[PDB]
């Protein structure tokens, strides 16, 4: 009737990727947390842009759709940082946002690379994460890109620029003993990385009374987050809009008496 | 259908117009349903 | 024969056709004959050799070009008259080898049988493993897809112009497609599509879109409108030149804001623009003068690209204006593979929200099951399952038709090299509950096109409009 | 009210009167400069 | 032009409420539970953990539309426990459940990055 | 036309590969050697290198 | 002067004619544009082939309908002069003519 | 000597491709119009 | 009126490597619009002399 | 609605795996087919050898084509049925057939079996040429392979001659489409 | 044999036409003749 | 001439009265949606926003009409027009002043198209009687209109591009008529061969073929969720 009691033990922490397996714990609760590292883990982005100037090829809607997709570092500053809906400024300012700048003149035969490392922001700690560099547009001689940009802190639910992950793998069950998926010929199909089974063996034998446990997770990061930051963003996330949910219910009960 | 040996009951044609001025406009009728029908049950398909 | 073959007094084009029942000898040499270059064949033999193809090999700074493959005799054209005299070998490699003599008097050889297609047949990938008429209608479908239709066309003003963000050259590709240049300016983009049946969004030829490749300028494109105004002086009393209308100064203005016109009448580059706004400002003098300024429709919504101004033809003051609407794909766009298989989009996830493998791989397009039993698109099965050999290789697939090197047995294998199921199926998890769905999905990449069809361009409403003063009925305002 | 040449790419003023021509070029294609005004694009 | 804001999907508007509790008169012990800008996130773990609840005799949660954002959960519960107690509950143990994870992901954490 | 910034399907980004992808080619590596050096697993990742079309080269080569 | 005529792009007599790829660009016009058009008031005009059946071939055909059993005609066009084609017709009147 | 069938799909396609780099696609038009 | 005597819509044989079997639009032009196969040439024409 | 959502953890697809067939069912086809071409080879012989008595009501063209094309719709069938025995309960294209969603017998027998005989006006591919359906075949061909018979499977693909022909067979369906949407609503109209 | 069917023929009844495009008969025998073949 | 302008197919007689263009219709491309009724289709909020229905105001809807009539064309749902007993017309977005727009019984309200709304939804070409079906209106958020999978039978339609076109029926008389003779439930049966003419379809054919297997056996979760998606399930759990 109460809570799981899960473990988690990490069998992989990289600077890119996070493996880890959550063992004791209902699919629902795995899968939430999955769903909440892609659509639920804020980050800073771009989300605004004024271009000044734009002699480039392409036109200006294209440049701040490359814009909005380049990630910024927002380990510690996303946080602390407010969304601008929610700050009560002129629609921007330092605790709500990020200004950024790019000022490229191309004046030299040879084709000018506008990467990521042109994008000068106002504060140290949002960055872009390059900071090789990803590439914003090719310059001509004679082209020039000037622009303003804000980055301001959002969620995967809004855009994909907002999602922290590149790539979330997730798994359970590798050796099938729960016939979640049944294969019309087991032997055709490849052993999981976590598989525990032998050469010959292709399935685990069926377990009626098994449920779905120890579910293995490999978080990648696109750069904005530690892949560690994101699991415990989501875990601090999801936990946040549930005890939210419990507050504006507890409103409604009462209402009802 | 006057030739020997030819049932002149069951013998029928397929043109209309010979029917009309052999047998009549209520043979046509019955004529006109029969290949209506037909031509609409030839693939397999009902109609009211 | 010998002197056309050695382009002595006989042109390569000149078509020689003997009748040997009715004992004639045509010859023409007039126009408008179709004909096509095949290898000629001497006692069941190649005139080609391994030496004809060596100075092929270093076409350039060698000199030797398909010239001298006429001009050597090796190679002339026939028409369709001359065809009807000859005994063709489909293939040297087959047909004209020591077998059971079906025939032994073979006068010419198909360079390739995949040349009988042309340029929109020509990049149907397997498309001898489709139904006939999906190839015919992918060949409508190729010249309506969305990609870079010419390089220059910044330049360029056209009425209308659609071009893809992100074109990708097809991963599965045919032979043909390196003269078509496709690859050089494609239309197109390569996508994890996966035929299934997810939440019943894409049944009767309906697509799953991923919200989240759309973020990120999946099938992405631009949407180019020009539009020219002249302003001519012919008539002493009407004189309309290019300014913005003032309302002293005009008798009649409508409450349009003309704030965005220059003092020249024209809308500068990088503005907004809507149905209420006005891009031309043209006042005709009266016999005040009257105002017959230009307005943009409604429906489009864009910035203004470019404004150029010059005089035309008839040397009267004229200006094109180039307005740019991004066109980000939605519910209705028409989406197209290249096997005939059309949908528009029935709904958009995101990421969370797709189904997914184990490797975290969610599909871009999700395509229902029931497209393939009744068209018969097996080339749309192999170009997947090939495409995902091939994004695993690091090798563009092949998919010319008429190539006995290529089968799907062949690429299954290749495919479990890679760690996947050989049937290019893999097992997916539920997005809104991560549960292991029970069948294994077909996954995998495959070319799909974005067609000029957009539902914003066909979306409209009518309710009590501007009819018509003659008949006083509705008509379009 | 700048026009650029289409040939030489030549940034100069004209008035509505005047004829609209390159004033050094000569070329008689001359597009409108990009307007001063700020238009604010979302990243998205 | 009909393309609706990205926001509208977790954001609610003035005068919605983010949950409403609706008595299912079918049943007795029975109680909708419509939840306005939520999804399968919420929904799916709410309702697995109610199905923990030996006193909870059914729940179910579904989306009605995609493309709208409300979740409607059923519970219906045991004459002696309250469809709103059961709620209550699920979502404390869901909390109890991801503060446990939190620490203890932490603690793996150090000992990954200690060695 | 150019790169995209990220990965159509997961969000990985690739628009710091186009360039050392080139530079891979160049020292005579295979396509699939050189998505490998350069960290693309997924094949979602190596589709959007070894399909990209880089066209703005081209457009460059007209004069502003 | 007796009058202009339209000149099909990237034909012997066209400006883009012997120009190479830097050369087109440098009139920004695509490399990889063909030609084969025709540029008339600024629209890119195409003229499609059009399906005709040979000249000076004797053709013999048999119409149903017609009171000729057969017809063997021959379209007859000079050797590039007079554009005109003249046809004759020489059938055999049918049998059913009792 | 002779191409043997495992060189000949190689060989096949430098012919199409020296074909191409003659003619191209619009050759039709343009020699019509030339004549 | 040629057209009419016999249907040109369908896929002829002599078509072969001359107009591609597969393009042909839809609709009322089914098999009267064409286009030639890749390597399909038309003669120019010359003088007989 | 719940079958929809029943669906999303049963899941539905179809794949290359669907459209293959056992080697000893393929076996079975190819023998088929061998056996059905020879049989062919046997009424020509019977036709050249003026060995062929036409039966009442038809001429000797309109005998040997109807055995023929009896002999080669026999071997249609003959494979067709062997390849769906061979299909198992977890086939998609048979789970759609045998639902009745999409598909048929012919379309699973075509895409793994045969695609069958080309007809164009209700016949065999005609002589288009002098006496020969394509340039790469003898004047009078009267074989399966000659006039139009696709003796491959859409899995295996078709050769170019096979191709053509069925292009040739595929204009038709074109054709009539277009005729039934000019016809569409013309006799009702005349009715109402 | 062949005879004319689908909309054409449905054409011809609504469009009465003292020429239909493939006229017939279908005659029956009353006697022997119809069980014997010969006198058929 | 005058003979001129009657002759022709597009005629006084024939062009503009056994045919024409008419106010109060919406055309765009059609998307499946299985979430909706069969008698029901989804409706973009710019056509709803722009196609309006003339409510008779009324003691029962003095008040919900009267905040239409403030939302205004601004907000949707609001309205376009008032009408007075006068017959005589005011745009409202031209004037929102709430002192020139009182409401009284018997003016007119010509509020836009909202939930519920009978429509007359149409594919051409229209050849029986299911090709022209009376929908109640659902408004979504994107540019096509929506239908049923399982009424893409009786239309003939296919969701590959097709588009269907949006009738309002625009008075309570005429509105009745759709109710009662031309919903698509009424229609489920056709005069023409006495049997349904739209069954189940595609995905939930292929499924429920499926689903009805014998060996198909579902957890206690698993069925608790499917009852969540039956609407005339009575609340009681069968015994399994
Ligand atoms: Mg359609
Ligand atoms: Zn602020
Ligand atoms: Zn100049
Ligand atoms: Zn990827």
């Amino acid at each position: 009737p109460y809570a799981n009691q899960p473990t988690v033990r990490i069998t992989e922490l990289t600077d890119e990727n996070v493996k880890f397996i959550i063992e004791n714990t209902d699919l629902a609760v795995a899968n939430s947390i999955r769903r909440v590292f892609i659509a639920e883990v804020p980050i800073i982005a771009i989300d605004w842009v004024q271009i000044d100037a734009n002699s480039s090829v392409l036109h200006d809607e294209f440049i701040a759709h490359r814009l909005g997709l380049i990630p910024l570092t927002s380990d510690d500053i996303v946080d602390k940082l407010q969304y601008s809906r929610d700050c009560t400024c002129e629609e921007f300012c330092p605790e709500c946002s990020v200004e950024f700048t790019l000022d490229v003149r191309c004046n030299e035969d040879q084709t000018r690379h506008v990467t990521s490392r042109d994008l000068i922001s106002n504060s140290p700690r949002v960055i872009p994460v390059t900071s090789d560099d990803i590439l914003i547009v090719k310059l001509r001689k004679g082209q020039e890109l000037r622009l303003r940009a804000y980055a301001k802190k959002g969620f995967g639910k809004e855009h994909a620029k907002w999602n922290p992950t590149a790539g979330v793998a997730f798994e359970y069950d590798p050796d099938n003993a729960l016939r979640h998926t049944v294969y019309p010929k087991p032997e055709e199909w490849p052993k999981s990385e976590y598989s525990e089974l032998d050469e010959d063996e292709s399935q685990a034998p069926y377990d009626p009374n098994g449920k779905p446990e120890r579910f293995y997770y490999n978080v990648e990061s696109c750069g904005s987050l530690r892949p560690e930051t994101i699991v415990l963003s989501a875990l601090s996330g999801l936990k946040k809009k549930l005890s939210d949910l419990q507050t504006q219910l507890s409103h409604e009960i009462q209402s009802d008496v | 259908l006057s030739e020997k040996d030819v049932d002149p009951v069951r013998t029928t044609s397929n043109d209309i117009v010979e029917i009309f001025t052999v047998l009549g406009i209520e043979a046509v009728r019955k004529a006109l349903e029969r290949e209506l029908y037909h031509v609409i049950s030839f693939d397999g398909s009902y109609v009211n | 024969r010998k002197l056309r073959r050695q382009m002595d007094i006989i042109v390569s084009e000149v078509s020689m056709i003997r009748d040997i029942r009715e004992r004639e000898i045509r010859i023409y040499t007039d126009a408008g004959r179709i004909c096509r270059p095949l290898l000629i064949v001497e006692k069941q033999k190649l005139l080609l050799k391994k030496r004809h193809i060596d100075q092929l090999k270093e076409r350039e700074y060698n000199n030797y070009s398909w010239q001298d493959l006429v001009a050597s005799g090796v190679v002339e054209y026939i028409d369709t008259l001359e065809e009807e005299t000859v005994m063709l070998a489909m293939t040297p490699d087959d047909l004209q080898e020591k077998e059971v003599a079906y025939c032994s008097t073979y006068t010419h050889c198909e360079i390739h049988p995949s040349m009988i297609l042309g340029v929109c047949a020509s990049i149907i990938p397997f498309p001898d493993h489709n139904q006939s008429p999906r190839n015919t209608y992918q060949s409508a479908m190729g010249k309506q897809a969305m990609g870079v239709y010419i390089t220059n066309f910044h330049v360029r003003m056209d009425t209308l112009a659609h071009v893809l963000y992100y074109p990708q050259k097809p991963l599965v590709t045919t032979r043909s497609m390196e003269y078509l240049r496709f690859r050089e300016l494609p239309a197109g983009i390569n996508s994890i599509v996966a035929i299934a049946s997810y939440t019943g969004y894409n049944q009767e030829d309906s697509v799953i879109m991923n919200r989240s490749a759309v973020d990120r300028g999946f099938f992405r494109s631009v949407f180019y409108r020009s539009y020219k105004e002249q302003e001519s002086k012919k008539g002493f009393d009407q004189e309309e030149v290019f300014e913005k209308p003032t309302r002293e100064t005009c008798q009649g203005m409508r409450h349009a804001i003309y704030d965005k016109l220059d003092d020249d009448g024209l809308i500068a580059p990088g503005v907004r623009v809507s149905g209420d706004d006005v891009i031309i400002g043209k006042t005709v003098t009266l016999p005040t003068k009257r105002d017959c300024s230009t307005f943009l429709r409604t429906s489009e919504t864009g910035i203004v690209d470019q404004v150029m101004v010059t005089l035309n033809q008839e040397g009267y003051k004229f200006c094109k204006i180039r307005v740019r609407s991004v066109r980000i794909p939605q519910i209705g766009d028409k989406f197209a593979s290249r096997h005939g298989q059309k949908g528009t989009c029935g709904i958009q996830y995101r990421q969370e929200d797709m189904p997914f493998t184990c490797e975290g791989i969610t599909p871009d397009i999700i395509i229902n099951p029931h497209a393939i039993p009744s068209r018969m698109t097996i080339g749309h099965l192999i170009e997947c399952l090939q495409g995902k050999v091939s994004a695993n290789k690091g090798e563009i697939g092949d998919a010319t038709p008429f190539n006995d090197a290529v089968n799907v047995q062949k690429i299954s294998n290749l495919l479990s090299d890679y760690g996947y199921h050989l049937r290019g199926n893999e097992v997916l998890y539920n997005g809104f509950t991560g549960r292991k769905i029970t069948s294994q999905i077909f996954i995998g990449p495959t070319y799909y096109q974005r067609l000029k069809h957009m539902v914003d361009d066909k979306i409209h409403s009518r309710a009590r409009g501007p009819i018509q003063i003659l008949n006083r009925q509705p008509m379009e305002g | 009210m700048i026009y650029i040449c289409g040939e030489c790419h030549t940034e100069n003023e004209i008035k509505s009167r005047d004829p609209i021509r390159c004033r050094e070029c000569g070329y008689r294609i001359m597009y409108k400069k990009r307007t001063k005004r700020l238009v604010v694009f979302d990243a998205r | 032009m009909n393309a609706p804001p990205a926001f509208e999907s977790f954001l609610l508007f003035e005068g919605e409420k983010k949950i409403t509790i609706n008595k299912d008169t079918k049943v007795p012990n029975a109680c909708l539970f419509t939840i306005n800008k939520e999804d399968h996130t919420l929904g799916n773990i709410i309702k697995s953990q109610l199905l923990k609840d030996p006193q909870v005799l059914f729940a179910g949660y579904k989306v009605p539309h995609p493309l709208e954002h409300k979740i409607i959960i059923r519970v219906q519960t045991t004459p002696d426990y309250s469809p709103q107690e059961a709620f209550t509950n699920a979502i404390t143990d869901l909390i109890s459940e991801l503060s446990l994870l939190e620490e203890r992901f932490r603690v793996a954490i150090k000992d990954k990055q200690e060695g | 036309m150019i790169i995209p910034v990220r990965c159509f399907t997961c969000g990985k980004i690739v628009g710091n590969k186009w360039e050392a992808y080139l530079g891979l080619l160049q020292a005579e590596y295979t396509e699939g050697d050189a998505l490998d050096a350069l960290g693309l697993k997924r094949y979602c990742c190596r589709r959007m290198l070894l399909a990209h079309v880089d066209l703005i080269e081209k457009l460059l080569n007209y004069a502003p | 002067f007796i009058g202009k005529i339209p000149i099909m792009l990237r034909s012997t007599y066209c400006l883009l004619n012997g120009l190479t790829d830097r050369d087109l660009c440098e009139l920004n016009e695509c490399p990889l544009d063909p030609g084969g058009y025709f540029i008339i008031n600024g629209s890119e005009k195409v003229l499609i082939a059009q399906e005709k059946m040979a000249t000076n071939t004797v053709y013999v055909f048999a119409k149903k309908d017609s009171k000729y059993a057969y017809t063997g005609e021959c379209r007859s066009c000079l050797e590039n002069s007079s554009r005109p084609t003249s046809t004759i017709w020489v059938s055999m009147l049918a049998r059913g003519g009792q | 000597d002779e191409i043997t069938p495992d060189l000949w799909q190689e060989a096949c396609w430098i012919v199409i491709s020296s074909y191409f780099d003659e003619k191209g696609l619009v050759r039709q038009q343009l020699d019509s119009f030339d004549e | 009126r040629d057209g009419k005597l016999a249907k040109p819509r369908q896929l002829h044989n002599t078509l072969w490597g001359m107009v591609c079997p597969a393009e042909t639009p839809e609709g009322h032009a089914v098999g009267l619009v064409k286009n030639l196969a890749l390597m399909a040439y038309i003669s120019v024409g010359s003088q007989p002399s | 609605t719940v079958i929809n959502n029943w669906l999303l953890i049963e899941g539905h697809t179809i794949g290359i795996g669907d459209s293959i067939a056992d080697s000893k069912t393929y076996q079975d086809i190819q023998n088929t087919i061998k056996k059905a071409k020879q049989d062919v080879i046997e009424v020509i012989e019977k036709a050249h050898n003026n060995e062929l008595e036409p039966t009442p009501g038809n001429t000797l063209r309109q005998t040997f084509e109807n055995q023929v094309n009896r002999i080669l719709n026999d071997a249609r069938d003959k494979t067709g049925s062997s390849a769906q025995k061979s299909l198992s309960e977890y086939n998609n294209f048979k789970s759609m057939v045998v639902s009745g969603a999409k598909g048929s017998k012919i379309n699973i027998s075509q895409v793994i079996a045969v695609v069958g005989q080309q007809n164009v006006e209700g016949k065999r591919i005609p002589f288009g040429f002098k006496h020969r359906t394509l340039p790469h075949f003898i004047k009078d061909d009267y074989g399966p392979e000659s006039r139009g018979f696709v003796e491959n499977s859409y899995l295996a693909g078709l050769t170019p001659t096979e191709f053509f022909f069925h292009a040739m067979g595929g204009r038709e369906g074109l054709i009539d489409t277009a005729v039934k949407t000019a016809e569409t609503g013309y006799i009702q109209r005349r009715l109402i | 044999k062949n005879v004319t069917l689908g909309v054409p023929r449905l054409k011809e009844l609504i469009n009465i036409s003292k020429k239909p495009k493939t006229p017939s008969l279908t005659v029956f025998l009353l006697g022997q003749s119809a069980r014997d073949a010969e006198r058929a | 001439s005058l003979k001129q302008r009657l002759k022709g197919k597009e005629g006084r007689v024939r062009g503009n009265l056994m045919g024409k263009r008419v106010d109060f219709s919406a055309r765009t491309v059609i998307t499946p949606d299985p979430n909706l009724s069969i008698d029901q289709v989804g409706v973009p909020r710019s056509i709803a926003a722009n196609m309006t229905f003339a409510e008779i105001v009324t003691p029962f809807n003095i008040d919900r009409l009267q905040e239409l009539v403030r939302r205004g064309n601004s907000q949707y749902p609001g309205a376009k027009y008032i009408i007075r007993d006068n017959g005589d017309r005011i745009d409202l977005r031209f004037h929102p002043k709430p002192s020139d727009l009182h409401l009284q019984t018997g003016y007119k309200v010509e509020r836009h198209m909202c939930d519920g709304d009978i429509v007359i939804f149409n594919r051409q070409p229209t050849l029986h009687k299911m090709s022209m079906m009376g929908h109640r209106v659902r408004i979504l958020p994107w540019s096509t209109f929506r239908l049923n999978l399982s009424v893409t039978t009786p239309y003939n339609a296919d969701f590959d591009g097709d588009e269907m076109n949006l009738h309002l029926p625009q008075s309570l008389e005429t509105r009745a008529e759709i109710q009662e003779l031309a919903m698509v439930p009424r229609m489920i049966v056709t005069p023409q061969s006495n049997r349904p003419v739209m069954g189940i379809v595609q995905d939930t054919l292929t499924a429920v073929r499926k689903f009805t297997k014998r060996d198909v056996f579902l957890e206690r979760g698993e069925v608790m969720n499917l009852l969540m998606f039956l609407s005339t399930w009575d609340g009681k759990v069968p015994q399994p």
